[PDB]
């Protein structure tokens, strides 16, 4: 039978890869199975999680930097855990009567058992649908398949995704967060407070929360009531700056309660991410490369992170029966490539893309998008018409080592100021100018006047985001191949307190963190208030 | 006579999600304790049932811990911990509850509990060491002399804690000892020389969170078993160290020993701490060590040595060392490896070692057996089970010999009696889970002997239908006859069910058969054990809130949650052809409750908006319509008399009065609602006088049985689970004084510990007489509560 067959290749596979390993030499992985295939007799080749689930312990410790798949999943430095929350509808349903013309999926829809705003077979979706929307078994099934991958989970960040999180009853908010952070730590806790404790002493660190959010939703009781759950990402959808389009849709709000939130969120010490979506009705070719240029010249506007969402028409929304009355039409597929190129030449350094295009199965969609990797093709188009990108994403070093084969040689220091949201923001960064190579980032702010949290108030600069890029390295450990533990991270801080002391005047530097961070945060020297790790400058 | 006898025949329930919640004692006929809610129960293996519960905690129970003796006698005290920042000593006399003292002083939940008796020579009244730590960062110690108790001493761990404890004394002395495993990933030891616990020495090794330790007594030397989150377990030694001489053996390699040196009676002990060995084996986190306790055989005390552990990777292993060499072997390793489940919690021995128990992520509790002859054979038997969160609804069979349960946990649970030739007592037993859902359950009704029609959080109700195995298991059990349970009427009908591959259904295989003669463990009740789905409506608008059905077995009532008066709108069905029959607007907010009087001629409801509606049903022939209801009779906010939300309403059994029950305190009857053959528009009004229980009232209920002298019983349920059984006469005077009598109430061993959510009598209509009774000396009815408990009560029919 074919079974025992794959076992003892498999096995000696195994066994040459050990021998190799004591005497010494470097082996190649590819040869050797095709060679060991050819004697038993088989029809097929070994796979790399099948190799990886049958080392002996030690053996499984010594040799995963050789058998490890997809280096991408933490390639930027962490490990992303997404989950989701139970069916619900959108808060506006009440009081226009209807929802958004094109969001596909819901509570009432024919997509059964599916969130607002989804299908229902995504691969996310169709991991808490057996699950059953519990975040425990989530979490845990999650970092079961990370770890079968022969990644290292020490250090992780949540996504919650569904629809919107903050119009949920109090007491399920608190059911889902201490939830998510005892399946992190391992205890059992009563309430929030607790659990956070716990997590803070606790041994796989917590980095942050994302939560997704309406403007109309995003005020100071919810700004204070996330500050107290651990979240330090917020979502938004802009989708648009023209005010006829943010009321012929139904959207429910304006975009001036976008500016508004974005000012209080920035103030309170979060990072903003915004979602936008091109080909939307009434916006021809030539309104789009406006709004574009608007949205990244006009301070009100100027994010920190951008999702490109293009239109889709999908069945059973007010947007499929104005396509079926001939009324809107989509963008020819070149049309659409040659946009996203123009539109990505425009990006500026200080913005990171997560997202190029939606994740609907082909079949589902009517009309718009059909290809599956926008992303490249638009690369490849702008490299023919000579202009280049220059974003976060494409400018790190795993992706610049797993894209192209180039590692950095002559780091220098690079800082660079502006204003947005009525505030002064500034970016400091360690790079390599020659090769266009990013390392680590740190951004800076000092608190405007219109402050509402108490400790930040009477003269605090407010520390919104360290990061230092690479692959992963666990908590006191060393790799000199890599980047991470080498020391960027205090040297960072220390040009960070000394602008916020001899430019901007202030008397105190507060941090928003996470719970591994607020211990390293202990280690530098801050010491912790409310949900801010603080310290004094005079 | 003059007063009633109440009392409780069978309790259905399951263990918390806690570390540590359960224990099983030491010695012949020894008890199993664990915590359910805010309840310590007990439980006696052996004969399969509850014995008692001790309710004195006002959260949720985490840690229980037996006190051992020395003489080898079962324990009667033991010590519990509680998520209110308070322990509890408990007595217990004639498996019975004697006295209970509070120990007090904590600032957060208490989350580990040990304690001792102490050995001296002054004759006191049984001296006992207690020590306890919790959320606050720290460590408390105390004593209990007598019925007085005095807190010794208090350590403070800075920002850390501590995960687990463990008491014991010195060898060869009678020094107390502390061990300690904190989130340090370092173990401490205390020692009390003088009058306080002093550090001496702190163990490293490990590099993860500890999650249990345990001394264990061998000849002159002292063992420590370590776990931890690292998937390892640890073995430490410590003795006493040599009289400073007869030390010359320097051709050896040793490993550094640990000294530290203790104060006694002016004399100096050096005593010496090193590691054993450091076993291996697991995956996931290791929950919880054990070793084995001592015993006595035929007088002689036997000592073995052995241990056991329970991972999160779904198993447990035995562990026993080698003699021909210096490591320790696994003999037996348990469980059931695969499927999306997760592991133990906790595990426990027997008094010898045949039996072992052991404590499943959701609640479920596992119990093997070791064969006689066989000695590495073991063999799952039958345990006690329940939902693990709050139960919301009530049936009754309408024959009596089963009831369904619903809860928040999103299940469906059958509960029916098992008859053995070899036995006189009955014992009630899990068979069936006819549903396992993905949302909150809230509402169900019964329409058949074998179907039922379920309600939860969402915009439809469903209907259910049983199988064919379930049948054969049924009367298999029972003790019935097959053709004669079928009563040829049922005929042919699908086999079983299974999961959907997508959405959230039930689908005939017309599972696998497997004839039962006992009751099944908990893995034949998980998947073999669905009933296929036959009916899906629609019509509502918002999420369900309540169900019911008429005697005549052809109508149906829904209800869903609304804040306007369009949402808020009764729906009538059918039971052959299901379509709406009619819609009934009226109210603004939610329906709670509605009720069919017996005569079939009436239906009531009552809302959150403090008043309530009678519709009557008009009379036509017309024999292939459908009959058509009406107003009869309202009340507005003026006649309405309860001044906050009515939970509950219940009619009388010759539908002529009915009790409404309601936040205020306040339980009413309303009267007059007979003579429907020609009144001028109605007599509708309050016909008693308003009665103040002393809470809220969650649940009424009226016993469908008939006296000469005109009694009317009421069971009111508050939100306290008190069940207070009244007894209600119509004064006939224009005085309403001698109206409301009170006739028994429940003790404090008897009650729930939450909010009572339903009351129902067993309404055994079948038997409309009862053929076969003592005279019918007793009636039975059954409650459950938030409490995530299931209980059954029964009366003295003559005393009421
Ligand atoms: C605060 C926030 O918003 S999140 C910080 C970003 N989140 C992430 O963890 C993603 C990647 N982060 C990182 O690269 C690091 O964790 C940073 C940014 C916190 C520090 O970057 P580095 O340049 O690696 O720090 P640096 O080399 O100066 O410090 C190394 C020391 O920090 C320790 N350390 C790193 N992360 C942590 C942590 N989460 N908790 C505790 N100690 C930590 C290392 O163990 C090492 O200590 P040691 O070598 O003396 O034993
Ligand atoms: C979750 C995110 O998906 C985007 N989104 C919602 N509906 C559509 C659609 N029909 N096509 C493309 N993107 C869409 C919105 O930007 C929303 O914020
Ligand atoms: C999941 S959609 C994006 C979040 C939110 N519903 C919004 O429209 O802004
Ligand atoms: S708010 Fe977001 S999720 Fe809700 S309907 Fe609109 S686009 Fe969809």
């Amino acid at each position: 039978s074919p079974a025992e067959l794959m076992m003892l290749t498999i096995g000696d596979v195994i066994k040459q890869l050990i021998e190799a390993h004591e005497q010494g030499k470097d082996i190649d992985l590819n040869k050797v199975k095709t060679k060991t295939a050819a004697k038993y007799g088989l029809s097929a080749q070994p796979r790399l999680v099948d190799i990886i689930a049958a080392v002996p312990p030690q053996y499984r410790k010594v040799l995963m930097p050789k058998l490890k798949a997809k280096p991408i999943r933490t390639a930027s430095g962490i490990a992303v855990v997404a989950v989701m929350c139970k069916p619900h509808r959108c808060p506006h349903i009440s009081f226009t009567g209807n929802i958004c013309v094109y969001c596909p999926g819901g509570p009432d829809s024919d997509f059964e058992y599916s969130t607002q705003s989804y299908t229902g077979y995504e691969p996310t979706s169709m991991r808490a649908i057996r699950a059953r929307y519990d975040p425990f078994l989530q979490t845990r099934h999650r970092i079961e398949q990370l770890k079968q991958l022969g990644h290292s989970v020490d250090k992780v960040e949540f996504i919650v995704m569904g629809g919107t999180f903050m119009a949920l009853p109090e007491e399920y908010r608190d059911y889902f967060i201490r939830n998510l952070h005892d399946a992190l730590s391992g205890h059992t806790s009563n309430n929030i407070y607790e659990a956070v404790k716990y997590s803070e002493r606790s041994l796989t660190k917590c980095i942050g929360i994302t939560i997704e959010t309406r403007p109309d939703y995003c005020m100071k009781r919810h700004l204070s009531d996330m500050l107290t759950y651990g979240c330090t990402r917020l979502e938004i959808g802009v989708q648009s700056v023209y005010e006829d389009v943010a009321r012929d849709t139904n959207r429910g709000h304006t975009v001036k309660a976008v500016c508004e939130s974005f000012h209080l969120a920035k103030d309170s010490g979060f990072k903003v991410v915004a979602h936008m979506m091109p080909d939307l009705p009434n916006v021809g070719l030539e309104r789009d490369i406006e709004q574009f240029t608007e949205f990244f010249e006009n301070p009100a506007f100027r994010p920190d992170g951008l999702k490109l969402y293009p239109t889709l028409v999908i069945r059973g929304t007010g947007l499929y029966e104005l396509w079926k009355s001939g009324r809107y039409k989509s963008y020819s597929p070149s049309d659409l490539v040659e946009l996203v190129a123009r539109i990505l030449a425009l990006v500026p350094p200080w913005t990171r893309v997560y997202r190029v295009q939606r994740d609907i199965p082909m079949p589902l969609v009517s009309s718009g998008v059909e290809h599956g990797n926008l992303r490249e093709l638009a690369l490849a188009r702008m490299k023919d018409l000579g202009i280049q990108c220059r974003d976060v994403r494409t400018r790190e070093v795993g992706i610049q080592e797993i894209h192209h084969k180039v590692r950095p040689y002559q780091v220098e220091l690079v800082r660079r100021d502006y204003v947005a949201n009525g505030g002064w923001e500034t970016f400091l960064s360690y790079e390599d100018p020659d090769q266009d190579i990013l390392i680590g980032l740190l951004r800076l702010r000092k608190c405007s006047e219109e402050t509402f949290r108490f400790e930040l108030g009477g003269g605090v600069s407010i520390v919104r985001e360290l990061h230092v890029y690479g692959s992963v390295v666990p908590v006191s450990s060393r790799d000199p191949t890599k980047f991470q533990h080498q020391g960027f991270g205090m040297l960072l801080m220390e040009e960070a307190e000394r602008i916020a002391r001899e430019e901007h005047g202030s008397g105190k530097i507060a941090v928003i963190s996470g719970v591994g961070t607020r211990n390293y945060y202990r280690k530098i020297g801050y010491r912790l208030q409310g949900p801010y790790m603080v310290k004094m400058l005079k | 006579m003059v007063a009633p006898v109440l009392e409780t025949s069978h309790v259905f329930c399951c263990p918390n999600r806690v570390r540590g919640v359960l224990n099983w004692s030491s010695g012949p006929r020894g008890l199993l304790a664990f915590g359910t809610s805010c309840s310590v129960v007990l439980y006696d293996p052996l004969k399969r049932v509850v014995v008692t519960n001790l309710n004195g905690h006002t959260a949720r129970v985490n840690c229980i811990q037996w006190i051992c003796k020395q003489d080898g006698s079962p324990s009667t005290e033991l010590v519990s911990g509680g998520s209110d920042n308070q322990v509890i000593h408990w007595e217990i006399e004639d498996n019975q509850l004697l006295k209970a003292v509070h120990l007090q002083g904590h600032e957060g939940p208490v989350y580990a509990v040990h304690a001792v008796y102490q050995r001296r020579t002054s004759d006191p009244a049984l001296c006992t060491l207690i020590v306890s730590a919790a959320a606050d960062s720290a460590v408390r110690l105390w004593s209990k002399k007598g019925p007085e108790v005095m807190c010794l001493q208090t350590l403070n761990f800075g920002n850390g804690f501590a995960l687990a404890l463990c008491l014991s004394f010195l060898p060869n002395t009678d020094v107390p000892i502390l061990a300690c495993g904190n989130d340090d990933c370092r173990i401490h030891i205390f020692a009390q020389q003088n009058d306080q616990f002093q550090k001496v020495l702190s163990l490293c090794g490990h590099e993860d969170w500890i999650r249990g330790v345990e001394w264990a007594a061998f000849g002159r030397d002292l063992f420590l078993a370590s776990c931890s989150q690292d998937c390892l377990i640890r073995i430490w030694k410590l003795y006493i160290k040599s009289t400073s001489l007869e030390t010359q053996d320097d051709d050896n390699i040793r490993l550094k020993e640990n000294t530290f040196t203790i104060e006694n009676e002016s004399v100096k002990i050096a005593f010496a701490v090193t590691l054993e060995t450091v076993l291996a084996g697991h995956e996931n986190w290791v929950n919880a060590v054990h070793w084995q306790p001592v015993f006595y055989k035929d007088g002689v005390l036997q000592q073995p040595v052995r241990l056991l552990s329970a991972s999160m990777d779904k198993t447990m292993i035995l562990w026993a060392p080698d003699e021909e060499s210096g490591v320790w072997l696994e003999q037996v390793r348990v469980g059931e490896v695969g499927g999306n489940t997760l592991g133990f919690y906790d595990c426990q021995f027997n008094e010898d070692g045949s039996m072992i128990i052991a404590h499943a992520f959701h609640g479920a509790l596992h119990l093997w057996k070791q064969n006689t002859v066989n000695p590495r054979e073991w063999t799952p038997e039958i345990v006690i089970s329940g939902h693990f969160d709050g139960v919301q609804d009530l049936v009754w069979d309408p024959e009596g010999e089963f009831i369904i349960t619903v809860g928040t946990d999103q299940t469906t649970r059958l509960f029916a009696p098992w008859k053995r030739k070899d036995q006189s007592q009955v014992t009630w037993h899990e068979i069936a889970r006819p549903q396992i859902h993905g949302y909150d359950l809230k509402c169900l009704a019964m329409i058949n002997r074998f179907q039922f029609v379920s309600g939860a959080d969402e915009k439809v109700l469903r209907v259910f239908s049983a199988p064919r195995n379930f049948v054969e298991n049924f009367c298999a059990i029972t003790g019935q006859s097959l053709n004669h349970v079928l009563c040829n009427q049922d005929s042919d009908l699908p086999e079983g069910a299974t999961v959907p591959a997508l959405g959230l259904s039930n689908k005939a295989v017309f599972f696998q058969p497997s004839i039962l003669t006992e009751p099944p463990t908990e893995d034949h009740l998980l998947q073999n054990t669905l009933w296929p789905e036959v009916q899906k409506l629609y019509g509502h608008g918002y999420e369900i809130f309540c169900v019911t059905c008429n005697s005549s077995k052809t109508l149906l009532a829904s209800a869903c949650k609304a804040a306007k008066k369009e949402h808020a709108a009764i729906i009538l069905w059918n039971t052959t052809s299901w379509k709406q029959v009619q819609n009934l607007v009226f109210h603004s907010l939610t329906v709670t409750q509605m009720a069919f009087s017996p005569n079939e001629k009436f239906l009531l409801a009552v809302s959150r908006d403090r008043t309530w509606s009678l519709w009557k049903k008009q009379d036509t022939i017309s024999p292939e319509f459908e009959p058509v209801f009406s107003l009869f009779a309202f009340t507005n906010k003026i006649t309405s008399v309860h001044s906050r939300i009515i939970w509950s309403c219940d009619w009388s059994p010759d539908s002529k009065y009915f009790f409404t029950g309601s936040r205020d305190k306040k339980v009413v009857v309303w009267g007059e609602c007979d003579s429907t053959d020609d009144c001028i528009e109605h007599n509708i009004g309050p016909c008693s006088s308003v009665l103040d229980v002393g809470g809220a009232v969650t649940a009424v209920s009226v016993c469908p049985v008939l006296h000469p002298s005109q009694r009317y019983v009421v069971a009111v349920g508050l939100e306290c689970g008190k069940i207070c059984l009244y007894t209600w006469k119509k004064t006939d005077q224009v005085p309403e004084i001698n109206d409301w009598t009170h006739c028994v109430e429940t003790s404090q061993s008897q009650s729930h510990t939450l909010a009572i959510r339903k009351l129902c009598w067993k309404n055994c209509s079948g038997k409309t007489e009862q053929k076969e009774a003592e005279g019918a000396e007793w009636l039975h009815f059954a409650s459950c509560g938030e409490d995530h408990t299931v209980k059954i009560h029964r009366v003295n029919k003559c005393a009421l």
